[PDB]
RNA sequence: UUUUUUUAAAUAAUUU
RNA sequence: UAAUAGAAUAAGAUAAG
């Protein structure tokens, strides 16, 4: 479904806000990008009010450091 | 720019195919307020779809001022919003807890309901034995908020809320002071109690529970002039370090009492003046106004009171142009500069001030030599031909 | 405007209101006043009772109906928050939603009904004249709030404490209530009395008019009316001519040597008079029945030229003057025949009865009019009594129409009021004319109502 | 409805005279009723100290024993409308009729003034 | 007559009578030299005679003004406190006290507020006469729809003029204004391009509409009133549906195929047709064209008060 | 500064009053309407209200239910009004609807065998005499020493005692001040002996005495707005030339039908001052009664 | 210019 | 996670039972 990558994007979204990771909040950047954009058709057309809120704000934290607007 | 997933999720926002409960909506509105970077208050269709889920939700959930905040936020945007009005609880519901609720409901999103208060109080009597020692005062707070007529409940309360003395703290005492002090109808004899277990305790106060007990008895009057005698003299010893509100506040209170000993008088204004550049445009009026009701405004006094509020004499509210006004009236000492600029300022807002202030500004300057040749003599005598069906 | 507050809203929207009633109507005034009362609500900003209400009030004066956002928020505000409407704010109240006619609307006004009844001992010379005005916009029947209203302005009238606008203000309420208090009137006519010379023209005539039209049937205060008014008529206007013509004509004393002045004075005024004015003398002399061809020939002569400011009222009010008089202006009852057919659509329950039987008494018949009244006749009939439903079916016989789709609605109206339809003797003889030009074969049930 | 300065200004009194007599013969029958509410006690109370009417000491008592029943059950129960002016108006009445018809009902009384049970008019 | 005192600012009974509009969503009309502003380009006039429709391209109101004429059409279909001057219309959903998924009401321009103004709108106006070759327009009538949610039925093909055979010329115009906004799950709009010049400018026969069936054989309808040829011309170009935002309009010709979808959506969707016609329209018989309004005889020309000129190139 | 009165009732107006004198409803209802017309155009009352008319004669005398002491309302005990009590309901509801208290204090009526009558307390300056007569006990006066009696360098507050002889009438009748030094005082025997012993009690004291004719009725608002305004009965001229003369405005109204029937003009008014409670560190406008912009011109 | 005010009232009758 | 207040003000004709 939809909402377990929402919650895995947001678990990277804690990680970036608390610290950078071992491997780096660019690199944590970079996997939330991949992440974001893996979403398809089929999951954003049934997804609940939870997960697209989730998604929203992930998104709109993540567009804070991403040199892009996106 | 949207991408493809953004905009996906956005029209599906938009088209109100998604079913969003209250936290969701709630979420939403605060990542818009924080993070603006979505750009999510520049699109009205997607502000408005958020608004048509919130209409279509469970409200209950969520805290009232949560839905309050999303009322507000849509509100900022440009969406005419209110959140829903709360039932009153039936049956097995009525808890003490929930009949608050309904209270805090009608206090914070501004939904005021004789009728619901009335039937709250109903419900309320009979179990008003189960509340907690806050939960009481939490009731006469919000009782008091919505200017309820109902005196004889929140007596009731008051003698319940004094039986638990020791249980209560200073800031729960002073609260439950000014909370009485705003009720219209209590009985003189629960005020009396009140204000004698606010007279012990009194080394326990700190600023705001000073400005609270100032505020009740300057709305009590001065049949309690004796309770303030012991806050002057508490107050004796820490005057040389102590806020300047809480000073405004005294020098208030000060006039409304008709104060007889002027050596704690002299002394209190004598620290005000000192801070006096601290106040806010409202707290200095009431300052200046009270400094002059207590026959106070020597040259230097006036003089360091008028520097001061000649910075906001440029954007002054249309309420404070005629006090000060009246203040640099009937005083020998020289306001030229003071009454140019309110003049002027008076002139800037000649469309807007009512017709009680427009006549009270023309009476103070019917007699001042330097009024006759402005402008502002023939923009007055328009305004009040405009205005003479109002009058 | 984005910059003012709701409560300088309020104040700039009473403003508004004060100059468009008083200082002329002007369009531009209305117009700019709706389209800032179109864009306001009252949602999330705590106001006080008097701004809401100043708020509805204007709202409501403006032609904004009950389905109105702001006029509905209002309305919530008043039932929800009732004793925040203080006497003070009753009357804004009460007049704002006098016009409206919903559910919430009647619960509010029976609200503040009671209230105002409750707290009539309390008011002073202000609050009975603002709350009885108000009430006598709405219609009620609560006859106990008005009788302690009445006895709280009999009460402040014996100190003095009234005075000229609040005289006929008062005067206006309570007869336009109908409230028949022999001693409530006295008293207001003592008032005027004792006032004395603070009572001027333009603050005489209604006081005249209120007081002929309650009724009293005291030609002991009709007389000195009459000698007080006697003095004033050098000064008078064409308006306040026409109404003391009019309020002479309601009280039904004949009063010679007052007629003549008037009659006088109307000749000299002759080139200010309206059509409305032309309609308020002819009705005034009808009703009081002196005929006096000498004004009624200037009168139908100013009345040829202002034919094109004929309103339906005063269409039907001067043709049937005219018909009653049996004064033949052809020229007149032409053009004004050709007016009425093009506002055929304006005419109310009794007016386009009351025309059409005038144009059909005289031997006066024209297809232009007769058409279009007749089309029109089909909206009217189940608003009308069974006498004014027999005097239309003539009027309508008159005219030789035969058309089923016109005829249907007044035989059905004229048979669900049978009775009084043939319990009226003065019609007998229009009855044995309208069978005899439909006859037995239209309508059987009511041919065999009158064979019995 | 009587005036002293009228037409019939002499005829006035007689008419008094008969007015009380008349209200005599209710007062003396004022033990077999049952009053629902301190209202209607305070009316008819009213009315006979208003025209003067003699009341026997019975009735009285019977009376001021009624009302006591109810003012216990307003101040012990305090859970179920007697405001303080109506309590007022009960202890005047007592004080002016005498407190040796109804000792018990003074002292309740007086009692509920001081710890203040009676709510005021304004609420 | 006497106006009371306090009936001087009032309105007549019903807005029919107020000649011109009234200054509520955008202030008054411009200046007899200040109508050229809201002229539209020739292309898309060529797109709407070769497609049968166009979509103009920026919105017509302020996402405010479209806030408040969707409170008109909710106050339109109260049900509890049925609307003033409801008996101000040619036809309403209400009528039997109880509505249902589907509201439409006709004539509302002389019930409520902005809805009148709606007509006098100078965006559309102009468009409308550049559509009906630079001539005098005068309102038709007016049309509100209003879709429940989950519930919303959809209204099957057809075609604008078939209800319109009483009038003589074929010189009409269809504005839809959507009040919300739309798509295939709401109420969007499904026109057949190029079908207003199938049957030589005729009328296709009257479709067979049989109710509580699904949304699919609803629209599947089409393919019992057509014939070969359009048959064929539909498989080279199946009908379209067109997206509409919170404030964008749509003009149709009377003669093009049209049809709206139902609502799955989970709110209720509004919107707005208004009819236009030109100066040249004449009638067929001797009687009125709506319940209650003025009766012409013969061809006569169509006009006056229920018809009001809303825009004159001259 | 509010005044309450009470329209007389025509229809019950008494034939004779006290003493057999016999009088004129017309000329009582004239001088009420003049009376009412004067208390209008004293410009120190904010409002005048008008109270409904009630059957007994009795119940003009209004200022009978309470008095003012400084800022509490004490109620008077409603020991010998019984059938005034529902009137005194009647009034108060008044008074909630001008603003005022919600209630009066009922410190005298809980007290027992305390007999005070309103009319024996005068408000000089910063203290109250009262009169130790038959209309007041001692339990009374106690009760008053108790609370209202306070002794200290600048909040001092004083209850004198002054005695009076059975016959004479209530203190607030013949005994009072005027501006704010003059005080006015019958030249009869009790108000010569209630001066000399004010005199006595108040030493080192300089004021000024005023003596008007026996039965010539005053009204003068004290307090702490100063005015000039002392209301006369018309007969008394050389009363009139008195207050004149004292440096004050007399203002001389026909009181010949309420004086006949006992009532005196203070009896037949209740002035109160009302307050607005401020909410908060709030100071609350107040008009002007000086003159503005002095040293310019 | 001197008329009058202050309850909790609950007992009709019907095929609509 | 979210709570601070100020203003005192009156227009006036419906073809009746």
């Amino acid at each position: 479904t939809a909402l377990d990558v929402a919650m895995r994007v947001n678990k990277l979204k804690r990680l970036h806000q608390t610290g950078g990771g071992p491997s780096g909040k660019k690199q944590v950047e970079l996997d939330a990008w991949r992440d974001l954009n893996n979403l398809t058709e089929a999951q954003i057309n049934s997804a609940e009010g939870k997960a697209v809120s989730l998604l929203l704000n992930s998104w709109a934290y993540f567009a804070k450091y991403w040199e892009k607007g996106a | 720019a949207r991408p493809s997933a953004l905009h996906l999720i956005f029209e599906r926002c938009k088209l109100n195919l998604v079913e969003f409960t209250a936290q969701d909506v709630y979420q939403i509105c605060t990542t818009a307020y924080n993070m603006d970077t979505l750009g999510m208050l520049q699109d009205p269709d997607f502000m408005r779809g958020l608004h048509d889920a919130f209409r279509r939700s469970d409200q209950t959930v969520i805290s009232p001022f949560q839905a309050n905040l999303i009322a507000d936020t849509f509100r900022k945007v440009g969406i005419n919003s209110m959140p829903k009005e709360v039932s009153v609880p039936e049956e097995d519901a009525i808890s003490p807890e929930s009949l608050i609720l309904v209270l805090r409901n009608m206090n914070i999103t501004k939904q005021r309901d004789e009728r619901k208060i009335n039937e709250v109080l109903k419900l309320m009597f009979p179990i008003l034995d189960e509340f907690s020692p806050t939960q009481l005062s939490l009731t006469v707070t919000e009782l008091a908020r919505l200017k309820s007529t109902n005196a004889d409940f929140v007596g009731k309360l008051a003698k319940r809320i004094m039986e638990y003395n020791d249980d209560l703290s200073a800031l729960d005492i002073s609260s439950a002071a000014v909370s009485l002090a705003y009720c219209p109808g209590i009985s003189h004899n629960i005020l009396y109690r009140m204000m004698q277990i606010v007279e012990e305790r009194m080394g326990e106060f700190q600023p705001e529970d000073y400005i609270n007990v100032l505020h009740a008895l300057n709305t009590l009057g001065p049949k309690f002039v004796n309770t303030f005698r012991k806050i002057v003299e508490c107050g004796l010893q820490h005057v040389e370090n102590m806020d300047a509100v809480t000073l405004t506040n005294y020098m208030v209170c000060f006039s409304t009492m008709d104060y007889k000993q002027r050596e704690h008088i002299d002394i209190y204004a004598d620290a005000l003046v000192e801070v006096a550049t601290d106040l806010s445009e409202k707290d200095l009026v009431m300052a200046f106004i009270a400094l002059q009701r207590l026959r106070l405004l020597s040259d230097t006094m006036f003089g360091t009171m008028a520097s001061c509020v000649i910075r906001y004499a440029a954007k002054m509210d249309p309420r404070n142009i005629a006090p000060i006004m009246d203040i640099c009236s009937t005083v020998p000492h020289a306001s030229d500069h003071l009454m140019k600029v309110l003049m002027d300022r008076a002139v800037e807002c000649t469309r807007i001030l009512t017709a009680n202030q427009l006549g009270d500004i023309l009476d103070i300057l019917g007699l001042y030599p330097p009024a006759r040749e402005h402008p502002l003599v023939q923009l007055f005598g328009k305004q009040a031909r405009l205005r003479l069906d109002l009058m | 405007v984005s910059h003012l507050s709701a409560r300088n809203i309020a104040t700039e929207a009473l403003q508004m209101k004060k100059l468009h009633q008083e200082r002329g109507g002007n369009p531009m005034l209305a117009q700019q006043a709706r389209r800032v009362l179109f864009a306001t609500s009252i949602a999330g900003q705590n106001l006080d009772a008097r701004s809401v209400a100043l708020l509805l009030n204007t709202a409501v004066y403006f032609g904004m109906e009950s389905d109105a956002k702001l006029v509905r928020e209002c309305i919530d505000y008043c039932l929800k928050n009732d004793k925040l409407i203080t006497v003070d704010v009753l009357p804004i109240v009460v007049t704002a939603c006098a016009t409206l006619k919903s559910r919430d609307a009647r619960e509010v006004i029976e609200m503040q009904a009671q209230k105002a009844a409750r707290n009539a001992k309390f008011l002073d010379a202000k609050d009975v004249t603002n709350i009885i005005s108000a009430f006598s916009k709405t219609g009620i029947n609560h006859e106990k709030l008005f009788a302690f209203l009445s006895r709280r302005v009999q009460t402040l009238a014996r100190v003095g404490e009234f005075e000229a606008a609040h005289l006929v203000i008062l005067a206006n309420a309570f007869s336009r209530l109908r409230y028949r208090d022999k001693f409530l009137f006295g008293a207001i006519a003592r008032r005027a009395m004792s006032l004395r010379e603070r009572v001027t023209v333009n603050e005489l005539v209604p006081l005249i008019v209120a007081f002929s039209k309650i009724g009293l049937k005291d030609p002991k205060l009709s007389k000195r009316f009459a000698t007080k008014a006697m003095e004033y008529v050098d000064q008078m206007n064409a308006e306040q001519v026409a109404s003391m013509f009019m309020a002479f004509a309601y009280f039904g004393i004949r009063y010679d040597q007052l007629f003549g002045v008037l009659t006088n004075r109307a000749v000299e005024l002759i080139d200010e008079f309206n059509a409305q004015y032309i309609s308020t003398t002819l009705n005034a002399f009808q009703r009081i029945g002196i005929n006096n061809p000498e004004l009624f020939d200037n009168l139908a002569e100013r009345a040829l030229a202002v034919v094109q400011d004929h309103d339906a009222r005063d269409i039907s009010k001067t043709v049937t003057a005219l018909a009653h008089f049996g004064l033949k202006d052809e020229e007149l009852f032409k053009r004004l025949a050709s007016h009425a057919a093009s506002i055929a659509d304006q005419f109310d329950a009794m007016g386009l009865v009351n025309t059409a039987h005038a144009f059909a008494r005289t031997n006066f018949l024209q297809q232009d009019m007769a058409v279009a009244l007749s089309e029109r006749s089909v909206y009217v009939c189940r608003l009308l009594d069974a006498g004014e439903t027999r005097r239309l079916l003539w009027a309508l016989a008159k005219f030789q129409v035969r058309d089923p789709k016109i005829l249907t609605p007044v035989f059905n109206r004229c048979l669900a009021l049978h009775y009084d339809f043939f319990a009226d003797p003065t019609g007998s003889e229009e009855i044995e004319e309208i069978f005899d030009f439909y006859g037995p074969n239209f309508c059987p049930p009511l041919y065999q109502l009158y064979i019995s | 409805q009587v005036s002293d300065g009228g037409r019939n200004a002499m005829n006035a009194e007689p008419t008094r005279q008969k007015l009380r007599a008349m209200g005599e013969q209710i007062g003396c029958r004022l033990d077999e009723v049952e009053y629902p509410a301190l209202p209607v006690i305070l009316s008819i109370l009213d009315v006979v100290v208003t025209l003067k009417i003699y009341v026997p000491k019975k009735c009285l008592q019977v009376i001021f024993s009624q009302a006591n029943d109810m003012v216990a059950i307003v101040m012990e129960q305090k859970d179920d409308p007697i405001t303080a002016e109506e309590g007022r108006q009960l202890q005047a009445l007592l004080s002016h009729y005498g407190n040796d018809l109804a000792p018990e009902l003074s002292q309740r009384m007086k009692e509920a003034f001081r710890e203040g049970v009676l709510p005021d008019e304004a609420s | 007559s006497y106006v009371l005192k306090f009936l001087r600012g009032q309105l007549p009974e019903d807005l029919k009578d107020v000649n011109g509009a009234l200054g509520c969503l955008y202030g008054t009309l411009p200046d007899v030299d200040e109508f050229g502003q809201f002229v539209i380009s020739p292309d898309v006039v060529n797109s709407f005679h070769q497609f049968g429709y166009v979509k103009m391209p920026i919105p017509v109101l302020d996402h405010q003004q479209i806030d408040k004429l969707a409170d008109e059409v909710n106050e339109l279909a109260n049900n509890v406190e049925h609307h003033p001057k409801t008996e101000r219309l040619y036809a309403t959903s209400l009528a039997d006290l109880t509505g249902g998924p589907l509201f439409f009401c006709q004539g509302q321009w002389r019930a409520a507020w902005g809805m009148h103004d709606l007509i006098y709108l100078p965006t559309i106006t102009v468009a409308a006469s550049q559509i009906l070759n630079n001539s005098l327009v005068r309102l038709w009538y007016d049309e509100v729809f209003m879709k429940a949610a989950r519930t919303g039925p959809c209204v099957p093909w057809q075609q604008n003029y078939a209800r319109w055979q009483h009038t003589k010329p074929v010189n009409h115009v269809t504005v839809m204004i959507a009040l919300d906004t739309m798509n295939k799950d709401r109420g969007a709009p499904c026109l057949v391009p190029g079908s207003h010049r199938w049957r030589e400018g005729g009328l296709l026969p009257p479709v067979s509409y049989d109710p509580t069936k699904d949304e699919a054989h609803q629209l599947n309808t089409i393919w019992e009133i057509i014939n070969e040829e359009e048959g064929e011309m539909l498989m080279d170009t199946p009908p379209v549906t067109v997206d509409l935002r919170r404030g964008e309009a749509l003009l149709i010709h009377p003669l093009t195929l049209f049809a709206t979808h139902g609502n799955r959506s989970l709110d209720a969707v509004r919107c707005c047709f208004i009819h236009y016609m030109g100066e040249k329209t004449y009638a067929v018989q001797n009687g009125p064209l709506l319940p209650h309004t003025t009766k012409f005889q013969a061809d006569a020309m169509i006009q006056g008060p229920f018809y009001p000129v809303v825009f004159d190139p001259a | 500064l509010h005044a309450f009165v009470r329209s007389p009732h025509y229809r019950t107006i008494p034939s004779a009053g006290p003493n057999g004198i016999v009088v004129n409803r017309d000329m009582l209802v004239h001088q009420f309407r003049d009376f009412y017309k004067t208390l209008q155009h004293c410009s120190l009352v904010d409002k005048v209200h008008l109270m409904s008319e009630r059957p007994s004669v009795e119940a003009l005398r209004v200022a009978d239910q309470m008095v003012s002491i400084g800022a509490t309302f004490l109620e008077m005990p409603l020991t010998g009004m019984e059938h005034r009590a529902t009137e005194f309901m009647e009034s108060m509801r008044y008074v909630r609807g001008a603003g005022g208290p919600s209630t009066l204090a009922s410190y005298l009526q809980d007290t027992e065998n305390c007999r005070c009558n309103s009319g024996d307390v005068v408000c000089l300056p910063n203290g109250i005499a009262v009169g130790h007569g038959p209309r007041t006990n001692a339990v009374a006066h106690t009760t008053l020493k108790q609370l209202f009696e306070v002794k200290d360098d600048q909040f001092s507050f004083d209850v004198f005692t002054l005695e009076q002889e059975g016959d004479a009438p209530p203190l607030g009748d013949y005994f009072g001040f005027a501006g704010s030094n003059v005080l006015l005082t019958w030249k009869d025997e009790h108000g010569l002996l209630a001066v000399d012993q004010y005199q006595q009690k108040q030493p080192h004291t300089e004021m000024n005495v005023v003596y008007l004719e026996p039965g010539c009725h005053f009204l003068s608002f004290y307090g702490v707005d100063h005015t000039i305004d002392v209301l006369v009965q018309k007969g008394y001229e050389r009363s009139m030339d008195s207050i004149a003369a004292a440096g004050l405005n007399p203002i001389p109204v026909q009181w010949s039908e309420m004086d006949k029937l006992g009532i005196s003009m203070r009896a037949a008014v209740l002035p109160l001052k009302f307050f607005k409670a401020n909410v908060g560190g709030m100071l609350s406008r107040n008009k002007s009664r000086g003159a503005r912009w002095q040293t310019h011109q």
